[PDB]
């Protein structure tokens, strides 16, 4: 008629390194991982700082020694050397070239990043673009160009690390997604005591005060917190861990067992 | 595998000629000299003349 | 390695896919149901036999975590029915048959737009269905959408929105589709390079190359790689990959768009890789 033929025969890439296969004569599942250009224990021994960057690079370069790539321990000993805080730019155009424009700045970061897109591997191209980030019309050129990532190309550098987070959650990391979304450039009702007012925020406006009480503690909370749907009781987070590691009533003598309410 | 046999051959002659051109020849001849021969067959006859004199 | 399970259904299979995480592994059959296993450390264990969709299942689609347990399931009988798991139990949420002829093909959208399922018949038309909060379902028809019926749909990358799909049929052409800024859902452009009938269609995941890349398969046999790198040009190269002796059924991508694998009526799998010289070998 208009219908096809049934399909008796299929495989599937499932997972982020899994295939998934069926024949005509059951279902199996292989573990295709040594075919592909991310590797997941590296995803799992990989740091990623901010505050020491000559760390990073050496903590990384051993963890690529451990798994036998070879080719990377060059890539990581080399960044390494090129991110100094020695080689910082001067405001002033005047007093130096910039290390930028040094033929093993800038032009070695793209001679890197093409033969790697080549090679299709998100994961250095995400880790390099993270690490890798630090009369009056000639100043704003001096600006545009004391960097090492052309600042014409930051979609770019962005969808790396995109991409690499998407893998990370898939491969069930969390943590180490958050920290490598942090490098992406682009952006993403408490009650008070003295005059029983709907304040959003730490600090009222009617009388300028603090709105939140731990009620455990009886010191103004201004930072993390949690509490109950519908007694409305709560304040300092390891607090409220402590206290219901135990117990099941609201500390307060309300008589809610918040367990119960809190956690839906 | 590897990184490919001479990935970095064409940058060590782009910094020699960056750093004669500046006018410090000093740097150019020293390193010209120390590698030896991985570096050698990739200038011209007649810049090396010119650098060393 | 492997991790064999036994299905003990009592016809054949006609797909089979797994989860977003590695953990559950959705299969349908000519049995008229849906077995949802746990393959943890080769465990064959069961969690559900959902059951009904008179006619036999063709295909299934999982979705992403982020919006919960879901899981399209669409068949002969000319209904898609969707699933839940509400307090560690699977059910039947919501069906919808505005189709005349058998639905043939599932896919979600991009989770970046929301929770859209793209639903193509054989009566040429493509519903879409998007969840309209609170339990509710809107749905968009296109009416007219091949000359005898469409027969896969894939989703392209989300990039900076533009939603935009691909849809081939029975009229041996592959249509390319964008939603205007009213909600109109023109047509953009049409490929023609095949002879005798296009089964499916898979679009490549992007990894930041300004490049896309949509697969093909024919009932001939014939895998033509649609490369187009010319940034805003919209014009598209066809390639071939081989000529085979059978019909070719299915194609998949890699994460990282570097392997393909083809399954076709010759009941094998075979595999892909693009060499450094610009053609395809296998592996
Ligand atoms: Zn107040
Ligand atoms: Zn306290
Ligand atoms: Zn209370
Ligand atoms: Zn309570």
């Amino acid at each position: 008629a208009n219908i096809p033929f049934p399909r008796t025969s299929g495989a599937r890439f499932c997972g982020a390194g899994y295939l998934v296969y069926f024949t005509r004569p059951k279902v199996i599942i292989q573990d295709i991982a040594c075919l592909l250009p991310v590797h997941k224990s590296l995803g799992e021994l990989y740091i990623l700082n901010v505050n020491d960057i000559q760390e990073t690079c050496q903590k990384n370069a051993a963890s690529a020694l451990l798994v036998g790539r070879k080719d990377l321990v060059q890539v990581w000993s080399l960044a390494t050397v090129a991110t100094d805080l020695c080689l910082g730019p001067k405001s002033d155009p005047d007093l130096e070239t910039p290390w930028a424009r040094h033929p093993f700045g800038r032009q070695l970061l793209e001679s890197l990043l093409a033969h790697y897109c080549r090679l299709r591997d998100v994961q250095t191209l995400a880790m390099l673009c993270s690490v890798f980030e630090a009369r009056e019309r000639e100043r704003d050129q001096h600006d545009k160009n004391k960097r090492l990532l052309d600042p014409a190309n930051t979609q770019q550098f962005d969808d790396f690390k995109k991409c690499y987070g998407e893998i990370l959650y898939r491969w069930g990391l969390r943590e180490k997604r958050a920290e490598v979304l942090k490098f992406v450039s682009c952006p993403p009702g408490v009650y008070c005591s003295h005059c029983r007012s709907e304040v959003r925020g730490t600090q009222c406006a009617i009388c300028k005060g603090f709105t939140f009480q731990c009620a455990i503690c009886h010191v103004a909370v201004r930072g993390s917190s949690n509490f109950c749907l519908t007694c409305g009781h709560g304040g300092h987070t390891s607090h409220m861990m402590e206290w219901f590691r135990t117990q099941e009533v609201c500390p307060t003598g309300c008589g809610c067992h918040c367990l119960l309410e809190s956690t839906f | 595998s590897r990184l490919p046999p001479d990935f970095f051959g064409v940058l060590v002659r782009d910094m020699l000629h960056f750093y004669a051109e500046q006018g410090d020849v000093q740097m150019a001849v020293s390193v010209l000299i120390v590698l030896g021969e991985r570096v050698r067959k990739d200038i011209d006859e007649q810049t090396q003349e010119h650098w060393y004199t | 390695v492997i991790n064999t399970v036994d299905t003990s259904h009592e016809d054949m299979i006609h797909d089979a896919q797994m989860d977003y995480y590695g953990t559950r592994l959705a299969t349908c059959s000519s049995d008229r149901s849906v077995k949802i296993f746990d393959v943890r450390n080769g465990g064959q264990i069961l969690i559900a036999d959902l059951r009904g969709h008179e006619g036999p299942v063709w295909q299934v689609a999982w979705a992403h975590p982020m919006y919960g347990n879901i899981l399209a399931s669409c068949s002969y009988d000319r209904k898609v029915i969707i699933w839940r798991e509400e307090n560690g139990t699977w059910e039947k949420s919501h069906e919808h048959a505005g189709h005349d002829s058998s639905v043939n093909s599932v896919c979600w959208a991009p989770h970046d737009y929301g929770l859209i399922l793209a639903c193509g018949s054989s009566d040429g038309a493509i519903s879409l269905l998007t969840y309209t909060g609170e339990g509710q379902w809107e749905v968009k028809k296109i009416n007219n959408a091949h000359t005898i019926g469409c027969n896969a749909v894939s989703w392209a990358p989300a990039v900076v929105y533009i939603k935009r799909f691909a849809s081939g049929g029975c009229d041996n052409l592959i249509k390319l589709w964008k939603e205007e800024e009213d909600g109109q859902w023109k047509e953009e452009q049409k490929l023609e390079a095949h002879s005798d009938w296009v089964r499916d269609v898979a679009w490549a995941p992007s990894i930041g190359l300004p490049t896309s890349t949509i697969a093909s398969c024919s009932q001939d046999g014939r895998v033509f790689i649609w490369t187009c790198d010319d940034a805003s040009s919209n014009t598209w190269s066809p390639k071939l990959l081989h000529k085979f002796n059978d019909v070719v059924w299915h194609v998949s991508w890699s994460i990282t768009a570097n392997i393909l694998a083809v399954s076709g009526g010759d009941n094998k799998v075979t595999l892909w890789k693009e060499s450094v010289d610009g053609q395809w070998v296998c592996i």
